[PDB]
């Protein structure tokens, strides 16, 4: 442990002291999957959507940047998994959405056969053109890429 | 084992595209060896057949024989190989893309319910064999289709019809007795029984990848390499296959195909000048058409129709200056001036004009494909693909429209939120997310922002 | 190098004459349409020498009788029974010739292939001839542009 | 030149309406709003 963690007993002895699996002077890696494996992302994530969202909201407010500047790690760990999109609201307003983006979505929509199709894909609504099947096509570029990726699954 | 081979297969089908490619060039460059026997074998003498065909002498070696016999046994091979990953690969997507249309169209239009197609359209016609079959929603992953079909038609058409048509005919599906809930299967490894499968979803499946355009193409490619074992110089229509396995390649030859329409068009007008021109030389001028050599020898001569006619396409349009460079100069002849004017005509409107469009149809798909190109970048460069607001708006705080591009509006996160919604249950969806769902189930698509944004609602001081 | 190779051979400062390309901005106007798609006129060129390469195919199987350049018959007969010799036959003669191969044949006057040898010098002129050379001349027009 | 002239005339039937000629952009505030006052206020085939 010569990265991140510093050494004081609040950072450094305290992996130590929670690694106690067995007496036989010996760690398994089963201690990562047991503890904060799930419930790291599960709640963390969470959190980071609400600080994010509360941020995002709560413009000019001085209280809430001591929070962002102290979640600033965990924010920046999330960046990757958070997404952003904008919906037209029942309440017939704007309203912003949060969810989660696994890594495998991620690391397929980078290759360069997805990349290569929405090129064409562009390429064609843009010649073609569209006033209401526009985004119709947009849906049946999604699904169908959406099935390549999850074929792409299975290696 | 076969499931980690057809992976496997599937994984490089553009690697073993490109190893074929490779051995076909290699066996090409192995034929450029070729000869004749002479020296009047065997076969008794002007012989009817004394060919004795070909061989492979090669410039001070032996290796070339067995390279070819390996290579193309090899070639064969590989392309099989092709076949198979083509099959595993781009084959569901094709049969995703079918079943999603059909089960849109049965669920929104009601194809087989109050339209019935016509004599036209064939593949909607062969569509309605995977309507009654059991496992429809095979790719589409939604198999709620044939159940909400029924909320929607059933009442107005009756349950029974739709019911047969579809293929889940009973009454309540109510248990009596335990419904025979579960006893060791009979199907295992070593092919134990294997008969749970539908012959009919098995054979739409097979007419829609036997009449897929690119599955023919690899048909092609089989029956080539197999037929160049019968006879090797087969193994050079392989070459054509650089056509379609570059970029650079494809943008070259799609200026051709660009404007084939109009191409065979120009080469009908020519055919039919040439026409006109043969009606004019026979009529007229069909003393002037004597090939024969230094006039003391037979004859030959386009004394006919077809014949001249043949002469002309022939003759006349590959010469570069016309018909009037192979026919005997009008030297003092009543119809000079008549067959000058033949001759300059037929320069000026068919080598000149005629050949003039057909260099000038390239050109112009060159600049055509440019400018569309230049035109969808200028277009993503100037306006939002989902609201379309403009840059200008945006530009106020400094790189606003790249901010709204990236963060706010993006393909990918709303691209990222559709499989989100679908790999989610029912009972988790929030607020939002069931609100989405529903207008996505009933493809509303106003939920897309249009005119609007976060920022043009809600400016960053609150107005 | 050039220079010094001068004095061994003074025909060897020819070479310094290829400095105006890079020398004059409006002669490098002039080069920059063809340097603009170079990268496509090879490959435009290597179709045009596979397209080749299948006629020499067909015509080595179907049409070697015909091949026959020895000159008025009573001669030692020289002719490209052969696949190389008639590749480099072909891509010697046969470009070069404005009006494709049909032109340094002999005529099939009365014979059993003479409308498939006719199919065969129609297509290659206005395959090679005509098509090729137009997008190799449409490529710098559209440079240009 | 031909192309251009379609091209040209394509763009013009894109832009801006045929009648009072205000432009898509006023119209579009309200979603498809340029439609809406090419399918229903403002109609060619209406007028005759
Ligand atoms: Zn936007
Ligand atoms: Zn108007």
């Amino acid at each position: 442990m010569e990265s991140h963690k510093h050494y004081t007993q609040s950072e450094t002895e305290f992996l130590l002291s929670c690694a106690e699996t067995d007496e036989n002077e010996t760690l398994d890696y089963e201690e990562f999957v047991k503890r904060f494996h799930e419930p790291a992302k599960d709640i963390g994530f969470n959190v980071a959507v609400l600080l994010t969202n509360l941020s995002e909201h709560m413009p000019n407010d001085t209280r809430l940047q001591t929070f962002l500047e102290l979640a600033e790690s965990v924010l920046n760990y999330f960046q990757p998994f958070l997404g952003r999109i904008e919906i037209m609201g029942s309440a017939k307003r704007i309203e912003r959405v949060y969810f989660e983006i696994s890594e495998s979505s991620r690391t397929q929509w980078e290759k360069p056969q997805v990349k290569e199709s929405k090129r064409q894909f562009i390429f064609d609504v843009v010649n073609e053109g569209g006033e209401k099947e526009k985004m119709e096509l947009f849906v049946n570029f999604c699904e169908d890429t959406i099935f390549e990726m999850q074929l792409a699954a299975q290696i | 084992y076969q499931q980690k081979l057809l992976n496997y297969f599937a994984r490089n089908f553009y690697n073993m595209r490109m190893l074929a490619l490779f051995v076909a060039f290699a066996i090409n460059f192995i034929l450029l060896f070729y000869k004749v026997s002479t020296s009047s074998v065997v076969e008794g003498k002007s012989p009817h057949r004394i060919i004795a065909v070909h061989y492979v002498l090669e410039e001070s070696s032996g290796y070339m024989e067995p390279t070819l016999r390996i290579l193309a046994i090899l070639h064969t091979i590989i392309s099989f190989f092709c076949i198979i990953g083509y099959y595993c690969l781009k084959v569901p997507l094709v049969i995703f893309k079918r079943e999603k249309e059909v089960a849109r169209k049965l669920e929104f239009d009601g194809l087989y319910i109050t339209e019935q197609p016509s004599e036209d359209d064939i593949k909607g016609q062969w569509d309605r064999l995977v309507i009654n079959t059991q496992s429809f929603p095979n790719n589409y992953w939604d198999k709620f289709v044939k159940r909400k079909v029924m909320d929607k038609y059933g009442e107005f058409y009756g349950r029974d019809r739709i019911s047969e048509l579809l293929g889940m005919d009973k009454a309540a599906l109510d248990f009596s007795d335990a419904r025979e809930k579960k006893k060791p299967k009979k199907d295992s490894s070593l092919s134990a029984v294997l008969n749970s499968i539908d012959v009919k979803y098995q054979m739409w499946k097979l007419g829609v990848v036997f009449t897929d355009n690119s599955f023919l193409y690899l048909a092609w490619y089989m029956t080539m390499s197999v037929l160049g074992h019968y006879n090797n110089f087969f193994f050079a229509a392989h070459l054509l296959d650089i056509a379609m396995g570059f970029k650079t390649l494809r943008t070259i030859l799609s200026s051709v195909t660009h404007n084939g329409k109009q191409l065979v068009l120009t080469v009908g007008l020519l055919a039919v000048v040439v026409y006109l021109y043969t009606v004019v030389a026979f009529n007229f001028f069909r003393k002037f058409y004597n090939k024969s050599e230094d006039g003391d020898t037979p004859d030959m001569k386009c004394d006919d129709m077809l014949t001249c006619y043949m002469f002309h396409m022939y003759v006349g349009v590959r010469a570069g200056g016309g018909i009037g460079d192979e026919i005997e100069d009008p030297a003092g002849d009543e119809y000079e001036i008549y067959r000058i004017i033949f001759d300059i005509t037929f320069f000026f409107f068919v080598i000149v004009i005629l050949l003039a469009i057909i260099q000038g149809l390239i050109i112009d798909a060159f600049g055509e494909l440019r400018d569309q190109q230049e035109q969808v970048k200028e277009d993503m460069e100037t306006k939002c693909f989902i609201c379309g607001i403009g840059n200008d708006y945006f530009d106020t705080v400094p790189h606003g429209f790249e901010t709204h591009t990236l963060q706010e509006h993006n393909l990918a996160n709303y691209l990222f939120f559709l499989m989100y919604l679908i790999n989610k249950d029912e009972t988790e969806h929030t607020g939002q997310e069931s609100y989405v769902w529903k207008m996505y189930q009933e493809r509303c698509w106003e939920f897309f922002p249009a005119g609007d944004c976060f920022r043009k609602q809600y400016e960053d001081q609150l107005n």
